[PDB]
C-alpha cells in the first residue's frame, strides 16, 4: 500500500 | 454558534455550486475533497480499491497508520502525496465503521492532524502554504 | 488549528460518501445540502429558477432579504419552509458575487444566522431539535 | 418569492 501510494501520488505532483 | 455553523456551511456548498467560494480556507476544502476522488480513482484503475487493501487487526491500528505514513514520506514530501496521505486516512475510517471499530475514527484524525501539524506543515510553509495548492487543483 | 479543520472536513465528507457520518452535526449539514438540491430542484420545475427571480436594487438587499423572510414565516414555522430559507438565502449569495457584490456574502450570512438563532431556534427545539430534521430527510 | 417559497416549503413539509 505504501509504495502504491507513493506512485500515484508522485504521479499527481508531476502532472502538474 | 451551531446555528452560524450551519449558515456558513451550505452557503461554502451553494457558491462553490456556481464556481465561487465562501473563503479561500473553504476552497482548501473543496480543492482536496475534488484531489481525494481523483486520488482514489487512479489509485483504483491502476491497482486496486484502496479501501479493499485494506484489512485491519485488533488493537494495530496505530502501527499500521504510522508505518504507510512514515513510508509515504521517508525521502520527501509533495502535494500529490499529502493528497495520498488524506485519502488513506480516509480509507481507513472507512474500513473502520465497516468491521464495527467506530472507536478509531476519531483516533485516525488525531493521527493525521498531529503529523500534518509537526511533520508536513513545515514544509507546506516554505512552498507557498495552502494557497498553492488550489491553484495547481482548480 | 486550521490543519485539524482539513482532516475533520474530508473525513466528514469520505465518511459521508459511504452513508457513515463523522458527527451528527455533520448529518445536519449533510442532509441540509441535500435538503436544499432538490428544493431548489422542485422550485425551478414547478416555477423558474429561484436565482434568476432574483434582481437586486443596490443597498435594498437587506430589506429585500427581511420582506421574504418575515413573509415566508409570518403564519408558522415548519422543516420545509426552513428549508426555503437556507436556499434563497443561498441564491442570493450567488446573484451577488454574480453582480459583483461579493461585500453581501457575509451580511447575508449574518442575517440568516440572526433570523436563525433569534426567531428559528425557539421553534426548532419544541420541535425536537435538529436531530428530528434529519430522520425525515434521511 | 415569499409564496412561492411558501407553496414547496409546505409542500415538502406534508411529504413527509
Amino acid at each position: 500500500i505504501a509504495q502504491e501510494l507513493r506512485l500515484i501520488g508522485d504521479l499527481f505532483n508531476a502532472y502538474y | 454558534q451551531s446555528n452560524r455553523e450551519l449558515v456558513v456551511d451550505f452557503l461554502s456548498y451553494k457558491l462553490s455550486q456556481k464556481g465561487y467560494s465562501w473563503s479561500q480556507m473553504a476552497a482548501v476544502k473543496q480543492a482536496l475533497r475534488e484531489a481525494g476522488d481523483e486520488f482514489e480513482l487512479r489509485y483504483r484503475r491502476a491497482f486496486s480499491d484502496l479501501t479493499s487493501q485494506l484489512h485491519i487487526t485488533p488493537g494495530t491500528a496505530y502501527q499500521s497508520f504510522e508505518q504507510v505514513v512514515n513510508e509515504l514520506f521517508r525521502d520527501g514530501v509533495n502535494w500529490g502525496r499529502i493528497v495520498a496521505f488524506f485519502s488513506f486516512g480516509g480509507a481507513l475510517c472507512v474500513e473502520s465503521v465497516d468491521k464495527e471499530m467506530q472507536v478509531l475514527v476519531s483516533r485516525i484524525a488525531a493521527w493525521m492532524a498531529t503529523y500534518l501539524n509537526d511533520h508536513l506543515e513545515p514544509w507546506i510553509q516554505e512552498n507557498g502554504g495552502w494557497d498553492t495548492f488550489v491553484e495547481l487543483y482548480g
